[PDB]
């Protein structure tokens, strides 16, 4: 049956004999555990280094993909020649190794990147200190810990011990984690800050409401796990922040699933707390856990406050955003259909769509391995019930970046979120036949804000959701969104793109028709982290082109090195959006593609014994990667312990040709040092090489 | 707090 409850547990045998073991077997020869220490105090290095010292829980809490120390005391000293044991972490009533819910942790010589293992780092008398490393993809929840000693007769295992139950959470600090956030100030605000501010009111009279998220309070972490159990969420999926956030968007509202909060807007709030009386999430969540029933009542900011608690508590970085004049699309066509009677007054009967003074939802930070690269980062998630998504009231995660460019085809619920922030108003006269009377392109989504880092101030984030009103890109992206819901083909290629050089983006239009068309288009060029998280837009252009009949037309867009080189990082890729409208037909052609820059190599080698005080020869090798002559090439060599910084100049390097530079150095600082080489010429610039050296 | 507004 489904392993969908963290609270449930199986009973692991302590004496797990195999086969027909003879009477009078003597298990005395084998190790038994006398004691397990988790060093779990809130002042100690595990909780401090794992950023979990703030929780009011006395159990060990760690974050996945990062190592922690434990100590196992045995009946006699562990002897690798004769003894074999492993640690086990187990979750749910029906754990299975191939599901990630029974996790054997082997005792290894060296921890391996990304892999569960435990290394012995100290031995004193009968004790061993282990450094345990978890997988960065580990299921998030509360695990039972066991020590299993292997014997010819079967396994001898420690008894159930609630005092060693171990919570493993998402890890914004681990570069291999889906929720990795590379900025400490942002991790502090969006994970560790347990108070916040939620903006409301009107666009020109902005009000601020304080909110206590309380993710670290006694009982809250347990309640978040309870929420997932209440959802019957399969344990195997709880290491996936896409799934966890989508579950959270359903479960924070009461509809469908007996979730946390019952929405009401009736100005009466019979037999409950009025939505405006709450000042934080803790009372609501603790009451949910204790009564095991939905809590009355909330509205958008209360749903958002509780959902924010849930996210941060589990370790998914999160924030609350407020959208002013927020559209509610009821018939999924991404526009506000306002039916107007003949009198001119609005038909309140036919008009179903609506607009709110403001609405609040959440953003959760994660990669999106299920989407093309470029669409990770902030994902809109919304637990306020408005429209069903695949049978339930839930919403997201929708990539905010996908929403911005109208690529609303990418899951989940991007079209609805797009309409919330940027649907047009379409005033329609229903006659006894439907006549369009007016279009309002600027009413919806006047301003989108979130709490600033480091203060209670407002940060304007409207530009992350939509291009500016009145800009051509705002219309092109909307028309793209409507499209995803002429006999012209559009494609583009980035031609021979080398890191450190200008390059061309080539956009091609093929007109197979006998018509002349005119095109209005935009290009957006972006830097993206290797994991597919967007970093910044470095170039944006709009353009017009005329397309003759029966013809192919290329439009070359130059991208200069200075436009992107200031914003690169290791293994970053480039993400391009081209959206073109055929003006006469209103047809929209929209493509997105990513590319990796070709990276020119500089090779550093050393010749001679590397001992502080004696001479070593560094050989820097560089090959011209271009079909063009490099001119005035400067090569630099840097090495803080190894060499005074040095330069060699090459007047000219022919195409595909190799140069070598030998530099004699004498190190003045022993140990783990490093050599860094740089090359800049007139055309190709700021290409590097590096080599760790041991002095 | 949150409320539906009339169309402009
Ligand atoms: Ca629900
Ligand atoms: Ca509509
Ligand atoms: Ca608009």
């Amino acid at each position: 049956p489904p392993n969908n409850s963290n609270a449930a547990e199986d009973d692991l045998p302590t004496v797990e004999l195999q086969g027909v073991v003879p009477r009078g077997v003597n298990l005395q020869e084998f190790l038994n555990v006398t004691s397990v220490h988790l060093f779990k105090e809130r002042w100690d290095t595990n909780k401090v280094d794992h950023h979990t010292d703030k929780y009011e829980n006395n159990k060990l809490i760690v974050r996945r993909g990062q190592s922690f120390y434990v100590q196992i005391d045995f009946s006699r000293p562990y002897d690798p020649r004769r003894d074999l044991f492993r640690v086990e972490y187990v979750i749910g009533r029906y754990p299975q190794e191939n599901k990630g819910t029974y996790i054997p942790v082997p005792i290894v010589s060296e921890l391996q990147s990304g892999k569960w293992g435990a290394k012995i780092v100290m031995r004193e008398d009968r004790s061993v200190r282990l450094s345990i490393q978890s997988s960065p993809k580990c299921i998030v929840g509360k695990f039972r810990m066991y020590v299993a000693v292997w014997t010819p007769y079967g396994v001898l295992r420690t008894s159930r011990n609630p005092e060693t139950d171990t919570y493993i959470l998402f890890n914004p600090w681990c570069e291999d984690d889906a929720v990795y956030l590379d900025n400490e100030k942002e991790r502090e605000e969006y994970v560790l800050n347990d108070i916040g501010v939620i903006f409301y009111g009107e666009v020109n009279d902005i009000k601020t409401r304080s909110w206590s998220y309380g993710q670290f309070e006694d009982g809250i972490l347990d309640t978040c796990l309870y929420v997932m159990d209440r959802a019957q969420m399969d344990l195997s999926g709880r290491g996936n922040p896409i799934k966890v956030s989508r579950v959270g968007s359903a479960m924070v509202n009461a509809k469908d699933d007996e979730g946390v909060l019952v929405g009401s807007w009736d100005n009466i709030y019979a037999y409950g707390v009025p939505p405006s009386a709450w000042t934080g999430s803790v009372d609501i969540l603790l009451e949910y856990r204790s009564s095991e029933n939905p809590v009355r009542y909330g509205q958008c900011w209360v749903f958002a406050g509780v959902f924010n608690t849930f996210l941060r508590c589990l370790g998914i970085p999160a924030r609350i955003v407020t959208n002013y004049f927020s559209a509610h699309d009821n018939d999924a066509n991404l526009q506000m259909d306002i039916f107007l009677e003949e009198d001119g007054n609005v038909n309140s009967k036919l008009t179903k769509d609506s607009v709110w003074n403001y609405h609040c939802w959440n953003e959760a930070w994660m990669t999106r391995p299920d989407l093309p690269v470029g669409f990770g980062g902030w994902q809109a998630v919304d637990s306020t019930p408005q429209e069903n998504s695949d049978g339930m009231y839930r919403c997201g995660p929708a990539s905010v970046q996908a929403i911005k460019h109208g690529h609303v085809c990418f899951q989940f619920d991007a079209p609805f979120v797009f309409a919330e922030v940027n649907s047009d108003l379409i005033y329609i006269t229903a006659k006894k036949t439907h006549v369009v009377e007016n279009v309002d392109a600027t009413h919806i989504g006047k301003l989108i804000v979130t709490k600033q880092i480091g203060g209670d101030g407002m940060m304007d984030i409207t530009d992350t959701y939509k291009f500016q009103e009145g800009q051509e890109e705002e219309r092109l992206a909307l028309e793209t969104a409507l499209m995803y819901g002429s006999n012209v083909d559009m494609d583009f290629e980035v031609e021979n793109a080398v890191l450190g050089k200008d390059f061309k983006l080539s956009i091609t239009f093929r007109n197979n028709s006998h018509n002349r068309y005119t095109i209005t288009a935009y290009l957006s060029a972006n830097i993206t982290f290797y994991t597919g998280v967007p970093k910044a837009e470095f170039k944006k252009e709009t353009f017009d082109v005329t397309l003759e009949p029966l013809s192919f037309k290329k439009e070359a867009v130059l991208i200069q090195a200075g436009e992107y080189m200031g914003q690169l990082l290791e293994q970053a890729s480039l993400h391009f959006f081209v959206t073109a409208r055929i003006n006469e037909t209103r047809d929209v052609l929209a493509k997105q593609k990513s590319t990796v820059l070709t990276i020119p190599e500089i090779i550093i080698k050393v010749r001679g014994t590397q001992v502080v005080g004696s001479d070593m020869t560094v050989i820097v090798e560089f090959t011209n990667p271009l079909k063009e002559t490099l001119r005035n090439v400067w090569v630099h060599l840097d090495g803080p312990g190894v060499t005074r910084p040095m330069k060699k100049m090459f007047r000219e390097i022919r195409p595909n040709s190799t140069v070598q530079w030998e530099e004699v150095c004498r190190p003045w600082v022993s140990g783990h040092r490093k050599l860094i080489a740089s090359m800049s010429s007139d055309s190709l610039r700021h290409v590097y090489g590096e080599l760790d050296v041991q002095i | 707090x949150x409320a539906l507004l009339p169309w402009p």
